[PDB]
């Protein structure tokens, strides 16, 4: 139902920016991760970017590398990741749910079948971390055939041909890593999807600066998982510090 | 957009994060430029001849084929500087690195022999070289770690994930994504994203080009089949390349069978894996039912690559080349047989190629055939593992 168009329209009507936290599904456990995601949404998360544990995340840093190990240690498989995704959709109908995938888990049971199950569980978007826009043809076609938004990363070394491709083939939102001000202008010029800055977004000052720079919001990756990684022995004190951090970062976008 | 086709049939591609695409387009154009530059070719040939020892010998096996109608030749890449074929392409890649103005080299390795190959090339050409290796590979290959560090290389152990080659392959790409403007990723085999399969083939194809000229000089005809082991596929595609359009020449690649294919502990994804996407390429891979990539098992450390080069998967799908598997015990017997009968201690890698050649010769001993086996490396690194196994059996 394009929850991104309706979230961005809302956040624009209140002159707000989006705060999108990232976590790995099933980290450190299935039940714990479900309560972690529930804590992020109540704290004030506008959207969700979720990762499926992959054995070889060659595009993620060590903090998320350990999140996959923490999830594999709990035994989380792509099968129960999607039953998690289904339960999360049935709890929060309006929030946009994004997936950070790797190409093998999508290709494994057929590309079109992977996006078919995302649509069955209510997933709004999918970014495949290791498929560049030059190799994106079969993935975005399967994603559009099941009303999924293909999310594309626009890196800091992007030339004009890349910005034109990300604007044309990208839906939902554009993943900015990042003066980003010149990159934000060109994406608005080429009518790209609203850009979310996701790169070391750690403090509330970076959420604020991203919005002022022209981006539609900020994506916090390692910052949330670091909080989970720190309080692995204290379950509630983890959620406690999770609620304080996300509501602080969400206020930074208002 | 690229200058060359990133795909071999349905296999290949550039399945890397978008940040790495400029690094690949830069590497491709420098390669295409170097291929048309006679000065680059002259310097490449100069290092191959006057530093590595090319051309390598083609040894006719006197005693191993007695009692049969098989003539067996051995392409002696074991006589190359470093002791393996890996020296050929790292010299070309390091020359490409200089052509792109790069001053650093990043390399992954598992058995440590590509790390030793990268370290010796960087030392010769004046490049700072840092090498990633699995922490479990660091413990079993401490001799090769000392070799790399003796030659001025920085060995960084990788405890990530499985702490093996596929995690070294990951950690190297992570470094290259932020350092590609000064550093060059020196990939180990004929796999990975375009243009690496094409580049490693062209920097290894002197193997088959020499073998062709030598077999025409010695036997006055092309071979009936060329046989080579396949970990990622660099020494095999280097032998196969100049014979592909020679359709009367058989192309046999040998994959590690480990403890047997039906046991699951093998390393033959081309014939007993499933096609997936990892390491920047679509190719047959060792993977679970859910899509998690496994490790290849083999008594041979150099055949630990959980996938295979895309040109090999293409050559197999069209029937141009045939791919078989050889167990640990078959390669071990081939190891012992070449020692007693020819005085050549082969690498446990290349023993898989020889083992299948002995099988072809033994199962049909009255078949008249001219076979060339690519001896991709010497086995002095393996005498310790061969010792412990023959000490344990009895
Ligand atoms: C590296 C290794 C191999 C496997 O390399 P390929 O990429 O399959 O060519 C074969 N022989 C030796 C001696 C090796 O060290
Ligand atoms: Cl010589
Ligand atoms: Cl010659
Ligand atoms: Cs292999």
């Amino acid at each position: 139902m394009e929850r991104y168009e309706n979230l961005f329209a809302q956040l624009n009507d209140r002159r707000e920016g989006a705060f999108v936290p990232f976590v790995t599904l099933g980290d450190p456990g299935i039940e714990q991760s479900l309560k972690i995601i529930d804590t992020l949404i109540d704290a004030g998360a506008d959207a969700l970017e979720l990762g499926v544990p992959f054995s070889d995340p060659l595009a993620d840093g060590p903090t998320i590398q350990n999140a996959n190990l923490r999830a594999f240690a709990a035994g989380v498989t792509p099968a129960q990741c999607f039953e998690m995704l289904a339960l999360i959709r049935e709890k929060h109908p309006t929030i946009p749910i994004g997936l950070l995938m790797y190409a093998n888990l999508v290709f494994n049971n057929g590309i079109d079948a992977f996006y078919a199950r995302c649509e069955q569980v209510g997933v709004d978007s999918v970014l495949v971390a290791d498929v560049p826009v030059e190799e994106s043809a079969p993935f975005r076609q399967a994603a559009l055939r099941h009303n999924i938004a293909p999310i594309f990363i626009c890196p800091p070394n992007a030339d004009d041909d890349l910005l034109r491709q990300v604007a044309s083939y990208g839906r939902g939102y554009t993943y900015l890593l990042s003066p980003l001000h010149h990159l934000i202008e060109k994406l608005k010029e080429y009518h790209a999807a609203p850009a979310l800055q996701g790169f070391g977004i750690s403090s509330p000052e970076q959420v604020s600066a991203a919005v002022r720079a022209g981006a539609a919001g900020a994506i916090s990756g390692s910052a949330i998982v670091k909080i989970i990684e720190k309080n692995l022995a204290s379950p509630k004190q983890m959620l406690a510090e999770l609620r304080s951090f996300v509501s602080a970062m969400k206020a930074a976008s208002r | 957009t690229t200058l060359l086709n990133p795909y071999f049939g349905e296999f290949g591609g550039m399945y890397v994060p978008q940040i790495l695409m400029p690094a690949l387009n830069q590497l491709e154009e420098a390669f295409v430029s170097a291929q048309k530059d006679p000065e680059f070719q002259a310097q490449f040939a100069d290092l191959l001849k006057n530093y590595a020892g090319r051309p390598t010998a083609l040894t006719k096996c006197q005693n191993i084929t007695a009692g049969t109608r098989t003539t067996l030749y051995l392409k002696r890449e074991d006589l190359l500087h470093g002791g393996a074929h890996k020296t050929n392409q790292v010299l070309g890649q390091a020359l490409l690195a200089k052509r792109m103005g790069k001053s650093e080299i990043i390399a992954e390795t598992g058995a440590g022999q590509h790390g030793v190959a990268s370290a010796l090339a960087s030392a010769l050409l004046g490049l700072k070289c840092r090498i990633y290796m699995g922490a479990k590979d660091v413990e079993r290959q401490s001799p090769n770690v000392f070799r790399m560090r003796l030659m001025g290389a920085e060995v960084i152990p990788v405890h990530s994930g499985s702490a093996t080659l596929k995690d070294a392959c990951n950690e190297a790409l992570r470094d290259w994504s932020g350092s590609y403007e000064t550093a060059h990723y020196m990939l180990g085999t004929a796999a990975g994203p375009h243009p690496y399969p094409t580049i490693v083939r062209e920097f290894q194809r002197m193997i088959g080009e020499e073998t062709k000229a030598q077999i025409l000089d010695k036997e006055g005809r092309l071979p009936d089949a060329v046989i080579a082991c396949v970990g990622g596929g660099s020494n095999a595609i280097g032998m196969f390349a100049d014979f592909i359009n020679d359709t009367s020449v058989g192309l046999i690649g040998v994959e590690p069978g480990g403890h047997g294919i039906e046991t699951g502990e093998h390393g033959a994804p081309l014939k007993h894996g499933r096609v997936g996407i990892y390491f920047g390429m679509k190719a047959p891979m060792m993977q679970t039912a859910d899509g998690q990539i496994e490790e290849s098992y083999s008594i041979s450390a150099g055949l630990d690559f959980p996938s295979v080069g895309p040109q090999h998967a293409y050559l197999n799908s069209i029937g141009r080349a045939d791919y078989v598997s050889i167990t640990d015990d078959e390669a071990l017997e081939a190891f012992k047989t070449l020692c007693r009968h020819e005085g050549i201690i082969p690498a446990l890698e290349s023993s898989h190629a020889l083992a299948h050649a002995l099988k072809m010769m033994r199962e049909q001993p009255e078949k008249e055939q001219l076979l060339v086996v690519n001896l991709s490396g010497r086995g002095d690194k393996d005498i310790f593992t061969v010792h412990d196994i023959l000490k344990a059996r009895g």
